[PDB]
């Protein structure tokens, strides 16, 4: 899915940018 | 980076790490005053780490300078990483020396097969997470415009290149964000996005710094 390569931790999907989601509290 | 090796010392004098608390975004030291990196990266508050090889200790050839001024391409489209770059004006100027140097814009845009060296911080598994202490490098080709428009139908832009590998197993992922491509010693990508890292078909994607030299040197002449 797009998803920028920058480094972000997350609890949810929403957290995260373009189409990454919260894979184990990372964006990816 | 996935399937890269560890960089030497003295490599790679132009990276610099950007921190907000924990290391975030990569980018590439352009003048002794300039960083350019991806603009997705943009935060309101960034630190920028030259001179760094091991990201977690102390060395003792790191520069720490803050970011004075952030300016994102004006065009940048968040949604579809369109004009993915930004310029950072470091508060003083860095001390140019061994370890710290700069990298030079580009004179043309890179052909398909340039063999290019691409490094970060980013994580180095496709499927799980690791995240090194030391400066990760890989050597991947530009690939053709029409390769790379074949592997994401409808989302490569005229600003964008995929350097990598179709077969996977080799390329940049999260972390990486901001970094460098340098292809023949100028600076032709920065590392912006892709799908997964390393997937078969789904290369890295770069922002094509040959298409904004003269926004950076004009950026650059008024501020
Ligand atoms: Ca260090």
């Amino acid at each position: 899915r797009i998803c920028p390569r920058i480094w972000m931790e997350c609890t949810r999907d929403s957290d995260c940018m373009a189409k990454c989601i919260c894979v184990a509290g990372h964006c990816g | 980076i996935v399937g890269g090796y560890t960089c030497a010392a003295n490599s790679i004098p132009y990276q610099v790490s950007l921190n907000s608390g924990s290391h975030f975004c990569g980018g590439s030291l352009i003048n002794s005053q300039w960083v350019v990196s991806a603009a997705h990266c943009y935060k309101s508050r960034i630190q920028v780490r030259l001179g760094e090889h091991n990201i977690d200790v102390l060395e003792g050839n790191e520069q720490f300078i803050n970011a004075a001024k952030i300016i994102t391409h004006p065009n940048f489209n968040g949604n579809t990483l369109d004009n993915d770059i930004m310029l950072i004006k470091l508060s003083s100027p860095a001390t140019l020396n061994s370890r710290v140097a700069t990298v030079s814009l580009p004179r043309s845009c890179a052909a398909a097969g340039t063999e290019c060296l691409i490094s970060g911080w980013g994580n180095t598994k496709s499927s799980g997470s690791s995240y090194p202490s030391l400066l990760q490098c890989l050597k991947a080709p530009v690939l053709s415009n029409s390769s790379c428009k074949s592997s994401y139908p409808g989302q490569i832009t005229g600003n964008m290149i995929c350097v990598g590998f179709l077969q996977g197993g080799k390329d940049s992922c999260q972390g990486d964000s901001g970094g460098p491509v340098v292809c023949n010693g100028q600076l032709q990508g920065i590392v912006s996005w892709g799908y997964g890292c390393a997937q078969k078909n789904k290369p890295g994607v770069y922002t094509k710094v040959c298409n904004y030299v003269n926004w950076i040197q004009q950026t650059i002449a008024a501020n």
